[PDB]
């Protein structure tokens, strides 16, 4: 009888159940240990010197710290350009203002909101979420093509009179809303934005088109980031300070290890055609009989 | 009745008479070196692993003594 | 249950090309919510080595150590960084049981014979049976390795849990 | 015969075709072939074979189990379909027998 | 039964194509009043039609 490995696998049973935690002690998942695995019959050696654990903890520290050192770089850039201009900032966002108004207290509230936002930074925030489309698959040719289409010459009448017809006035902006009447900070916020054609400033609405109405509230402050990594930090009254976010003091494979945007493969219920309207999810559920 | 100003690209808010800019620079340089909010997570996991291995030393000193 | 045997035999048959070792897991309500476990598309693991980067790259040196330098054109390297980041993950098998159960009584309701030292009758509302791989470079194995569990839902979002190799084999490697 | 009759239906299809199905369960030492007479509303052969595969995958895993547990002994088949004809949903009579029966002596069509 | 007896004047995208295919002369800019006696040989936007 050439008896199968499956029956001796089951009848050999499982030795013991051992649970384990993660490093941050957030999840706690359990591990089985079957005796009839081939894990036993390879005769593995095992050892852990402490210097390797120290280097492992340092590498894991870097992997956790890449986001917060990016946020610290953002704060340093804010303070750098705020020292650089000399304290005089323009209004880059459309809001009607009054002249007789106390403005030193708005500066105090702006410093307060800046310290509060630095206290409550997280990996689920503006710059990380705006960075995730930049790490994608077709980002290189898309940015190259947008650069070439931006840097195209003035068209001659030949391509206007016989060539093909020519051709994104709104942008997908990401926002961190902080607020000091309640010390409530709001992290993952999406804002549709474009220019006001009557002037040269920006108009910020919802995806529904709400005309986002926190800018008139005197206590909030917002951080805006654009997909081309342009930077904005807007105190009430429409005045704001601008920069570029600088990530050049950071490694590349750390940025791809941490929050590189995901690419999916084909499972059941998915179109082998690329990009049609898919049907519903597979949805293996316990409410129904599982069929 | 209400009076206001229409926004522009040439209206500028000035520095707050450099009496609040200096405390802005103070808050800039008092937090260049401090809590980085990076090794706080390392602090938590080091404290927790240290508690774990110290309790393991307790189990070892309680059983291996017999 | 049924995926653990298959992955055991698969890692046995694939052992000489990569010396991965099977790691049979169960996840429950302490990890992810039931709404997340009902639409869980697939899992992902990666045997990051002890001191450095990962398994899916060159051992010494690469072209990903450079700064990103804040450019628009090749924002992070280009497509080759995407290929290196996609290559380093491996897809583990996947089986989810979205009904409440007890693990030992489930395995005794299947053909297995659990002989635990004392009745740690664990109860749960939904059991997803996953099975990762962890590498040994030579036939020895360092405890300073780490894992990266990646759980993917079809919207594109994910979650990541990480844990070392030392706590995984704190007793079971010492039991052999 | 009430023992050999079975279905996977509410038997509310109009034209009930019939099908002889035997299997080869190798959970016994030699063979335990479960002979069966099967009505169905479905008439096409291939999709019926797919539904039967969905219903009889335990015999398929038993078939592969026989193949691994005994290499020298050849496994013959797994099962053979053969239609006999078709009737109407009211022609059944609870031993369940049929009053009218159109005949169609079809072929031994195997399946795994 | 050779391939081409004038390989500067036959390939789609050659000189005498782009000098005389009328679509390319529209994309170059030309006076339509001037008659060209090579237009009847290179109008493969319409010769194919």
């Amino acid at each position: 009888d050439e008896v199968a490995r499956t029956d001796e696998w089951k009848g050999a049973g499982v030795s013991r159940l051992r649970e384990v935690w993660d490093v941050q002690h957030r999840v706690r998942l359990r591990v089985l240990w079957y005796v009839n695995s081939f894990w036993r019959s390879r005769e593995l050696s095992y050892d852990d010197h402490e210097v390797e654990l120290y280097r492992a903890l340092d590498a894991y520290r870097a992997r956790i710290a890449v986001e917060y050192v990016l946020i610290r770089a953002v704060r340093d850039e804010i303070y750098a350009v705020l020292r650089r201009d000399g304290g005089a900032l323009p209004q880059r966002f459309a809001c009607h203002v009054s002249r007789n108004m106390s403005w030193r207290v708005v500066w105090e509230l702006c410093r307060h909101a800046l310290a509060l936002w630095m206290d409550w930074a997280d990996v689920r925030s503006c710059i990380i979420k705006a960075l995730t489309p930049r790490l994608s698959r077709g980002a290189a040719a898309a940015a190259q093509r947008a650069r070439r289409q931006r840097e195209r010459s003035a068209p001659k009448p030949q391509e206007l009179l016989f060539g093909p017809r020519n051709e994104p006035a709104e942008q997908t902006w990401y926002a961190d809303v902080v607020r000091c009447v309640r010390a409530q900070v709001d992290l993952g916020v999406e804002v549709r934005a474009a220019r006001c054609p009557r002037t040269g400033l920006w108009i910020v609405r919802d995806r529904r088109g709400r005309l986002r109405r926190w800018l008139s509230q005197p206590e909030v402050c917002v951080l805006y980031v654009t997909p081309d990594l342009d930077f904005y930090w807007v105190l009430p009254g429409g005045f704001a300070v601008s920069s570029r976010v600088t990530l050049h003091g950071l490694a590349q494979r750390a940025l791809r290890d941490r929050f590189q945007n995901f690419e999916a493969v084909l499972a059941r219920g998915m179109h082998v055609e690329a990009g049609r309207q898919e049907p519903e999810t597979p949805r293996v559920s316990g409410r129904r009989l599982p069929f | 009745v209400a009076v206001f100003f229409e926004p522009h690209e040439e209206n500028v808010l000035r520095c707050p008479e450099r009496v609040l800019r200096r405390l802005l620079e103070d808050a800039a340089v008092t937090m260049r070196g401090g809590g980085w909010r990076e090794d706080v997570l390392m602090d938590r996991v080091r404290k927790r692993y240290l508690r774990q291995e110290l309790r393991d030393l307790g189990h070892r000193v309680q059983t291996y003594c017999e | 249950m049924e995926t653990h045997l298959y992955s055991d035999l698969a890692f046995e048959a694939r052992f000489a090309d990569d010396e991965q070792l099977p790691l049979h897991l169960v996840l429950d309500q302490e990890v992810l919510s039931n709404e997340e476990a009902e639409t869980l598309r697939y899992v992902y693991y990666r045997n990051v080595d002890s001191a450095g980067r990962s398994t899916g790259r060159a051992p010494g040196g690469d072209e990903d150590d450079a700064p990103a330098s804040d450019d628009a054109e090749d924002a992070v390297g280009g497509d080759r960084a995407f290929d290196r980041e996609r290559r380093t993950w491996q897809r583990a098998c996947f089986r989810v049981l979205p009904r409440p159960l007890e693990l030992l009584d489930y395995l005794r309701q299947s053909g297995l014979t659990v002989t635990l030292e004392k009745e740690q009758r664990v109860r749960m509302f939904y059991a997803v049976f996953t099975t990762l791989g962890l590498r040994c470079p030579d036939n020895r194995l360092s405890g300073a390795q780490t894992l990266h569990l990646r759980l993917v839902w079809p919207d594109g979002s994910y979650r990541d849990w990480e844990f070392l190799a030392r706590d995984l084999l704190r007793e079971e490697m010492e039991a052999n | 015969p009430k023992d050999m009759y079975l279905t996977w239906e509410e038997t509310r299809g109009r034209l009930q075709y019939v099908y002889l199905i035997i299997v080869y369960d190798y959970d016994g030492p030699e063979t335990r072939p479960g002979i069966y007479v099967l009505t169905s509303s479905i008439a096409h052969w291939q999709t019926l074979v797919d539904v039967a595969r969905g219903k009889f995958a335990r015999e398929r895993c038993s078939f592969v189990n026989r193949r691994i547990t005994r290499p020298r002994q050849i496994p013959l088949c797994t099962g053979v379909i053969q239609k006999l004809g078709w009737c109407l949903a009211d022609d059944i009579h609870t031993v369940v027998r049929l009053d009218n029966f159109s005949v169609e002596l079809g072929d031994f069509r195997e399946f795994v | 039964f050779a391939a081409t007896h004038n390989p500067w004047a036959s390939q789609a995208g050659c000189l005498s194509d782009v000098l005389y295919n009328t679509r390319h002369r529209e994309r170059l800019g030309y006076n339509s009043k001037f008659y060209s006696p090579c237009a009847q040989y290179f109008n493969t936007e319409e010769i194919i039609a």
